[PDB]
């Protein structure tokens, strides 16, 4: 059913399973008219479909002539999100066609399941947790790439870079859930943190710096941090 | 008209002959029910007064055989039975009618309402819904289920209604998957009217048996299947302007008979707040907007 902190441990387990997050599929900006009124433009936006065992992104992006001429564009976000993870399964090999879709807002449970007929044996969970995918368009390579896409275009990423070579993907998931929360959170703080010593760097193949293990901790602390500081100056405490 | 008598009333029960009900007491000189009206089916059913559990009953059509209740003592209730002698059918009417031990089906001139309220519904699609087919008449009773329930256990035993599941590859085309969800067009006049009904009137006939057996029954599989026939409709953008004024008509008729104190177990608020206030035809059903206004206001 719904997915939470009892049954945390079945993200790592071996059943292949993928988040997929819808919100920032359809992304407008809003302005003034000439006549005072308001109107909405759209900009580029993407689907994020993440295997929390491997790291594995699946970066649909979402070009803006799709919402051309189209209406209820926010309902509408919703089913082409369906369709688009519809036709990746549909996509992979069988042997690498998840056993559970996990969406982060139960708004798309009714138009993934009617997507998803077919795979009777395909689960379709909501979740519990509060989870800040939406921040991957804070991450710089994935904002660029979703930004100059001219076309509707599939890009595949390892949002783990190399970690999983020295942590499990627990571990893993928890670094990059506290980096994208640290993200939404304050980004520009976020980023300061990432990127203060320049002798650390981000390789040309990763989307993170190459931090080692001890770095990571002082990293992950200063993150923590953040995240409390912004906390108590929203509450005043 | 027409008549079904009883061999004996051994055990107190209360007898309902469509929306009429009586209570008969343990060994009272009851023989059965006279001046049925010819033209209708007709529903007979039964509630035992030391064993509220089980209501129990029969459809029928007195055009299609002479029927007569006898109860069975090794099964616990009364059953209905054909005379396949009409010499001695003839005899026994007469006799239990010349001693005044019937009740008369109390009909009154001006009232439609039995006629409204199972004005599609034919023997033959019960017959097809309920299959006994050594009878001519239909037992139903509250604990029956329905063939999707059981999906969801004697076959024998069960209700055929139509399946209806709107996240089902029946509702939804691949290709349209928003369109057919959101707009139950494609299901309701390709699938199940062109396709399964054949007609308006036979969905009509499953929708308005249905209600009965909820009503008269307490049957749940029965009250989802009106429900869900009713949104299917509801949540349909194209429906033949002449089919959504009889759906008017007939749920009007269905909530007026209901009664006031059963609204909570046999009205679901969600399919009609649903089909009364936000579907396509939220503006279609005035005569059914006015009635459920006005008796079940809270459901709203
Ligand atoms: C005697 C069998 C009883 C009967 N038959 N037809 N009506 N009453």
């Amino acid at each position: 059913g719904a997915m939470n902190s009892s049954n945390y441990a079945e993200l790592f387990n071996n059943d292949i399973k993928l988040f997929v997050d819808d919100t920032n599929v359809y992304r407008v900006t809003v302005h003034k008219t000439f006549e005072g009124n308001v109107a909405t433009k759209a900009i580029n936006g993407c689907i994020f479909t993440l295997n929390p065992k491997t790291g594995h992104l699946f970066l649909k992006i979402i070009h803006t002539s799709v919402w051309a001429g189209q209406k209820r564009l926010s309902q509408l976000a919703k089913w082409k999100t369906a369709e688009e993870v519809s036709a990746l399964v549909r996509s992979l090999p069988k042997e690498e066609q998840p056993k559970q879709i996990i969406v982060t807002r139960k708004a798309m449970l009714d138009p993934l399941e009617v997507h998803m007929l077919d795979f009777p044996n395909i689960a379709i969970r909501p979740t519990e947790l509060r989870l800040p995918f939406s921040a991957a368009m804070s991450i710089d390579k994935l904002s660029d790439v979703v930004m100059k896409a001219t076309e509707p275009q599939m890009v595949l990423f390892n949002i783990y870079d190399d970690w999983l070579d020295r942590i499990s993907s627990y571990t893993a998931f928890s670094r990059l859930t506290l980096l994208l929360r640290a993200l939404k959170t304050n980004e520009e703080s976020a980023k300061m943190i990432l990127l203060s010593d320049p002798t650390i760097t981000i390789k040309s193949y990763h989307l993170w710096p190459s931090f080692t293990d001890e770095q990571w901790i002082t990293i992950e602390s200063q993150m923590r941090d953040l995240i409390l500081t912004e906390y108590g100056r929203k509450y005043n405490v | 008209m027409n008549t079904v008598p009883f061999t004996s009333a051994p055990i107190e029960v209360t007898i309902g002959i469509d929306q009429y009900s009586f209570n008969v007491k343990e060994n009272q000189p009851f023989h059965g029910i006279k001046d049925i009206p010819i033209g209708h089916v007709h529903v007979i059913h039964f509630q035992h007064a030391d064993n509220s559990s089980m209501r129990y009953g029969y459809w029928f059509d007195c055009r299609m055989g002479n029927f007569y209740i006898q109860y069975d003592p090794k099964d616990g209730l009364y059953k209905m039975m054909e005379e396949r002698d009409g010499a001695k059918f003839e005899n026994i009417v007469h006799n239990f009618k010349e001693r005044q031990m019937m009740v008369s089906y109390p009909k009154i001139d001006e009232d439609d309402t039995w006629y409204n309220l199972t004005e599609f519904v034919q023997m033959d699609k019960i017959r097809k819904i309920v299959r006994k087919d050594e009878n001519q008449f239909s037992y139903v009773d509250s604990s029956m289920t329905t063939v999707q329930e059981n999906e969801l256990s004697d076959p024998a035993h069960s209700l055929n209604y139509t399946v209806i599941n709107f996240k089902s590859r029946e509702a939804i085309r691949p290709g349209h998957e928003m369109e057919d969800f959101l707009d139950k067009s494609y299901y309701l006049n390709t699938v199940m009217l062109q396709g399964i009904f054949k007609n308006s009137s036979n969905y009509f006939g499953e929708l308005q048996f249905a209600f009965l057996n909820a009503m008269f029954f307490g049957n749940y599989g029965s009250s989802l299947q009106w429900h869900a026939m009713i949104e299917l409709i509801c949540s349909s953008a194209t429906v033949p302007k002449h089919m959504l004024d009889k759906l008017d008509e007939i749920l009007y008729y269905q909530i007026k008979t209901l009664p006031e104190q059963y609204s909570d177990i046999l009205l679901n608020e969600r399919v009609w707040n649903i089909c009364l206030y936000s579907s396509f035809q939220k503006n279609s059903l005035h005569n059914t907007e006015k009635i459920m206004e006005n008796k079940y206001p809270e459901l709203l």
